[PDB]
């Protein structure tokens, strides 16, 4: 009844934790090595951003998680809940940013090349984007009792309707349109490779047909479990009750291992 | 190069009226601009300041707000708008030059100014004597007191001499103290302690008679002092 | 400090303004030409400079016509180019060996690793007329054939198919040898009175910029 | 979850 | 008689080889070896001068150790302040490609000059208050390498042609002519006394001139490869060299002979720039990778690096003061290192 | 023609370059390390200036 502190919890929870110390040694490493080029600019960016939501919203999760219910304060809920869903954005707007980057330099590179103004104008356009979008958590969330303590959505939307509404909005903004635009970007690259076929061509569509698909599964493999039981409970929300504790448990927990694949991902089809 | 000024006349008190100075012969956009007025049998007292860019307009305490500087750059012809003017602004405004890159020789070149006429923590500098009569190669120097310290950090000491001769424009001797300014004699030298400098002359020759004056450049105010009438 | 404002003013106007002529001759792509003065050295495009256009994109050539030879110095200097144009007269039988060591060189130059090539086999209709009377090609040419795949151009004979694609060979061999895929060569045939050059070399520079970027990205 | 999971440790 | 000059000219260089061998009896190196040392030279980036935008070819320092003049292939000379890291003119260039660049010794003048086969002598101190061309130096049939100011009136050149030429400003004519070398000459370095210059060139070998009789003196055939760049110690007696076979060496006139080979086995680069130390204990060069080093002349170990240039470092000038250091590389800046 | 005179004028440098007196290695090493003692105390570089008197710092 009450969410307590199962079986199915101190496992994730230490589960987390470890997945805590791995992003943070395979993303510091990656920077190590980043430090030691506008492809290197992004790439370092994007793992800053990974270490970023990596120190954010594991602990996060993991501290409701250990230590259930969250009373620490209705403004500290609500920073916090916007700080995690920021965290979230930003690497898929920098996912997106390094797709069309790739595809502006293979697809136009007399043209693309030409404007170094865009070496800061999409970094700073993905951060804008992701705390512009990131913020509406700030209303939403909030401390609620009754005597239990969480902090949730309740009340805040007035219907069920709303909260489907921005469920998909963020999913959106979230999953199916940066992975939509990097299969994109990457199509087009192999658009024009082949046309320029129609030396190293080859090699490089064999690569970029390999660094799609292994982006493609990665992401998918991530995200696909945790917007299941998402959607599961977003059309029927009874799931809760239609009780399944490890699978309550344990899906979300790969979602986290976005922050641990990028980095092993990049460094082996980039450097 | 050569600079002119435009306007003269009488204005009623309370009136208004406008100066413009044209230009010709120098890359006017490189060099910044001044204004220095002379009531009529008086001293010097600097009115305005209008650098290159127009980024940095400075004014005199006593005109700041009624009076305003402009400079035109592509038609090479500068401004300085006057609103105000009573009894005390009769005075007959020149236009100065000044370039500022180490090494230069700021206020360099003097128009002829155009006589207008009208129906406390500034750096204050005293000069000893209103005249001084002298003979043909005699050397004379000049006494002149600074209240404040010209010796910046940077190692320099900002004073500049002047010469207006009976009926002509300021010739600029010494612009630093110590430096000779280029097409005055060798004769002219400059002499300095930190707080009072003197300024010599090997041989009193006929071009050498006039009023001489001294600059305060320390900071953003320029304080002349009053000039000491040389005769023969 | 009263004079070093407008000193700092000063050197903020000259840093705008040297900011604003960078920023002029950035999209400009450079290119230098050499070659052999028997050749048609400026018949190519219709010190020594040169601007064209192409596709809005601004092209600007150079040529030295300076210096009789050794060129190991001022060649440095062209080290950020984004192609070297080489032309050299095919129809002259007896000045091929110089040109083909000339190529040697340009393409082993310890600053020019990273600079590709193009070539230019000018003289392209007097080679035509050439075979003939009196022309026996001083190299071996009897073990070679014109390749099955051959695409040469309608009517045109097998000598002179033969011939062209093996100056061609020559050219593309000696490029080969020694280049680790950083720099390619690009051979054209050209005469006096082409008109097509121009297209040639936009499309060279879009394939050069192109595999720059395919290195700078490890795709 | 960057939703609410019912009154669980989202 | 082809034969007989040839023999003749044999003859003649087997007695110099004699002689050179003759007169060396111990060599420098085992002298400085009861010297103490000078340590490691740890030297900061005071000050970073960001003005360009293409690579730096040449600089130069001027007489007051204030005023830096700097050559870029952008067509732009900039008259630096290192004190205060602002410019005071940027000179605009007809021909961008720049090879030198001089400041006159009076800080009246400034002379360029490149592949246009050209030498502008600009004047700095104008009455109308825009640098000017005064004259074109339009005699030489090659590239210029080197410019260096004898006074406000003579302007010595290095030109890839095989002739250095003295200057005569006013009436834009070569005063004189050397025509010794078989190959292009690519730097010069003038005397204190001003009476003597040496010039190097890419046959691997230097030249010592007589300004007035306008015969060279001397000829030293010490280096493996080209000769990029040429120094003039201080003293007015020695001259130190900077070649392309990662080597720099120490030449001294009265002697006439080869007196160090300031290289290492960890350094397959070349030299792009040397200079000296006002008290001579230092010989700070260029190097292709990436960085420069600080030399010590005497003990020929090296005490000191500066890696703050991240591509080749092309130039190089310590004040007449000896109060910074001064490395201009193809990254567009200029850093001051004191 | 060409190759007589350029023989000529190679012999001649020659014989005008051997034609200058040498002085012994070993005095001229002295004079360089003389020299660079007399003003160890004026090479702000060799030896680190106090940092009031550096111009830079």
């Amino acid at each position: 009844n009450l969410p307590t502190l199962t079986l199915s919890g101190k496992i994730r929870v230490t589960v987390t934790f470890f997945l805590f110390l791995l992003s943070t040694a395979f993303n510091a490493s990656f920077l190590l090595k980043l430090q030691k080029s506008r492809m290197k600019v992004l790439l370092k960016h994007l793992t800053l951003a990974n270490l970023l939501e990596t120190l954010i919203v594991m602990p996060l999760d993991g501290m409701w998680n250990i230590t259930v219910q969250w009373y620490a304060g209705e403004f500290l809920c609500k920073v916090l809940s916007y700080l995690k869903l920021f965290s979230m954005y930003a690497p898929a707007f920098m996912m997106v940013v390094i797709s069309l980057d790739r595809s502006l330099a293979i697809t136009r590179p007399l043209a693309v090349k030409s404007n170094s103004r865009l070496g800061r104008f999409m970094i700073g356009l993905a951060w804008l984007l992701s705390s512009i979008f990131a913020g509406p958590q700030l209303y939403i969330f909030r401390m609620i009792h009754l005597g239990f303590s969480q902090c949730v959505t309740h009340g805040s939307f007035p219907q069920w309707w709303h909260q489907a509404f921005y469920n998909f909005f963020t999913f959106s903004c979230l999953f199916i349109i940066p992975l939509l635009i990097m299969l994109i970007c990457n199509a087009k690259i192999m658009f024009t490779l082949t046309r320029v076929l129609q030396n190293n061509i080859p090699r490089a569509r064999l690569r970029t047909l390999k660094m799609t698909v292994a982006f493609a599964a990665s992401f998918i493999v991530c995200w696909t479990p945790y917007y299941v039981l998402g959607i599961w409970y977003w059309f029927d929300p009874e799931m809760v009750n239609r009780v399944s504790d490890p699978v309550n448990h344990f899906f979300f927990l790969f979602a986290f291992l976005n922050p641990c694949f990028d980095p092993l991902i990049y460094g082996y089809f980039s450097l | 190069v050569q600079l002119v000024e435009s306007g003269g006349g009488l204005v009623q008190p309370g009136g208004s009226r406008k100066l413009s100075c044209s230009a010709s012969g120098f890359a006017f956009s490189s060099f910044g601009m001044h204004w220095v007025r002379q009531a009529p049998e008086k001293g010097l007292e600097w009115v305005a300041y209008i650098s290159s860019g127009s980024g940095t307009i400075y004014y005199a305490d006593t005109v700041k707000g009624r009076f305003t500087i402009s400079r035109d750059d592509p038609k090479n012809t500068l401004f300085l708008q006057m609103t105000s003017l009573r009894s005390e602004d009769t005075a007959m405004y020149y236009c100065v030059r000044s370039i500022y890159y180490y090494g230069s020789s700021p206020f360099d070149f003097w128009g002829q100014g155009t006589t207008l006429t009208v129906s406390s923590a500034d750096i204050v500098m005293t000069q000893a004597t209103s005249s001084v009569p002298v003979t043909p190669g005699e050397s004379v120097s000049i006494s002149c007191r600074s209240s404040k310290s010209l010796l910046h950090s940077n190692g320099n000491t900002y004073l500049y001499w002047f010469l207006q001769r009976p009926g002509q424009s300021p010739q600029l001797l010494i612009y630093r103290m110590s430096n000779l300014a280029s097409g005055v004699p060798d004769r002219f030298s400059g002499s300095g302690s930190g707080t009072a400098f003197t300024l010599t002359i090997s041989r009193l020759e006929a071009e050498d008679v006039g009023v001489y004056y001294c600059m305060q450049h320390l900071e953003y105010p320029l304080t002349f002092g009053a000039g000491t009438k040389l005769e023969l | 400090s009263a004079e070093d404002k407008a000193a700092a003013e000063r050197s903020k106007m000259i840093d705008k303004n040297l900011r604003e002529d960078g920023e002029k001759a950035r999209r400009t792509l450079r290119l230098l030409l050499l070659g052999a003065d028997n050749s048609g050295k400026s018949t190519i495009v219709k010190i020594f400079e040169t601007k064209f256009q192409v596709d809005k994109v601004n092209f600007h050539m150079f040529d030295v016509g300076g210096q009789r030879d050794e060129r190991r110095k001022w060649i440095q200097c062209f080290n950020d180019v984004t192609a070297i144009i080489f032309v050299v007269d095919s129809s002259d039988y007896n000045r091929l060996q110089e040109a083909l060591n000339d190529f040697k060189s340009i393409w082993n130059n310890r600053w020019l690793r990273t600079i590709s090539v193009i070539l230019f086999l000018n003289k392209q209709d007097l080679l035509a007329e050439k075979v003939s009377k009196i022309e026996d090609y001083f190299p071996e040419f009897a073990r070679y054939t014109t390749p099955e795949d051959a695409t040469p151009e309608p009517g045109e004979d097998p000598r002179v198919t033969r011939a062209k694609y093996f100056i061609r060979k020559e050219f593309v061999d000696i490029s080969t040898a020694s280049g680790d895929g950083r720099h390619i060569c690009y051979p054209h045939f050209t005469c006096a009175v082409d008109t097509e050059n121009a297209r040639r070399i936009f499309n060279d520079c879009k394939d050069i910029i192109l595999q720059m970027n395919l290195r700078e990205y490890n795709l | 979850q960057h939703w609410s999971y019912g009154l669980r440790p989202g | 008689e082809l034969d007989q000059l040839r023999q003749e000219a044999e003859q003649l260089k087997n007695q110099i080889r004699d002689a050179r061998k003759a007169c060396a009896d111990a060599t420098l190196s085992q002298i400085t070896n009861n010297i103490d040392p000078v340590g490691r030279i740890q030297m900061r980036t005071r000050r970073t001068l960001r003005g360009h935008l293409a690579k730096i070819y040449a600089m130069h320092w001027g007489t007051d150790s204030r005023l830096l003049v700097s050559a870029s292939q952008d067509g732009k000379l900039i008259i630096w302040d290192s004190y205060t890291t602002n410019k005071v003119h940027a000179i605009p260039l007809r021909s961008s490609w720049v090879m030198t660049c001089a400041y006159a010794p009076s800080g009246n003048y400034v002379a360029c000059g490149g592949l246009d086969n050209i030498c502008s002598i600009y004047n700095l101190k104008t009455r109308e208050g825009n640098v000017r061309v005064s004259r074109e130096l339009a005699g030489h049939t090659g590239y210029l390498s080197c410019c260096r100011f004898l006074d406000d009136n003579q302007i010595v050149t290095s030109s890839g042609d095989t002739t250095c030429a003295l200057w005569d400003i006013e009436t834009g004519q070569q005063t004189t002519t050397f025509t010794g070398h078989t190959g292009d000459v690519m730097s010069l370095s003038l005397a204190p006394d001003t009476r003597l210059f040496v010039s190097g060139a890419c046959d691997a070998s230097a030249k010592l001139w007589d300004v007035r009789e306008g015969m060279c003196r001397q000829t030293f055939t010490g280096h493996e490869s080209d000769i990029n760049a040429i120094c003039f110690f201080p003293n007015g007696n020695a001259f130190a060299t900077g070649s392309d076979d990662a080597t720099c060496r120490l030449f001294d006139l009265r002697a006439d002979q080869e007196l160090m080979t300031y290289s290492h086995d960890n350094i397959i680069c070349g030299i792009t720039s040397v200079s000296f130390s006002k008290s001579g204990r230092l010989l700070l060069a260029g190097y292709d990778d990436f960085n420069c080093n600080v030399w010590d002349a005497l003990k020929a170990d090296r005490a000191g690096v500066l890696a703050g240039h991240d591509n080749r470092v092309s130039c190089l000038g310590v004040t007449d003061d000896g109060m910074a250091v001064a490395t201009g590389s193809w990254d567009s800046f200029l850093k001051i290192w004191n | 023609t060409a190759s007589i005179a350029q023989a000529r004028k190679l012999v001649e440098q020659l014989k005008m370059e051997a034609n200058i007196d040498r002085i012994k290695v070993s005095k001229a090493a002295a004079d360089l390390m003389a020299y660079c003692e007399a003003h160890a105390k004026e090479d702000p570089l060799l030896t680190p200036v106090p940092a009031s008197e550096n111009p830079f710092r």
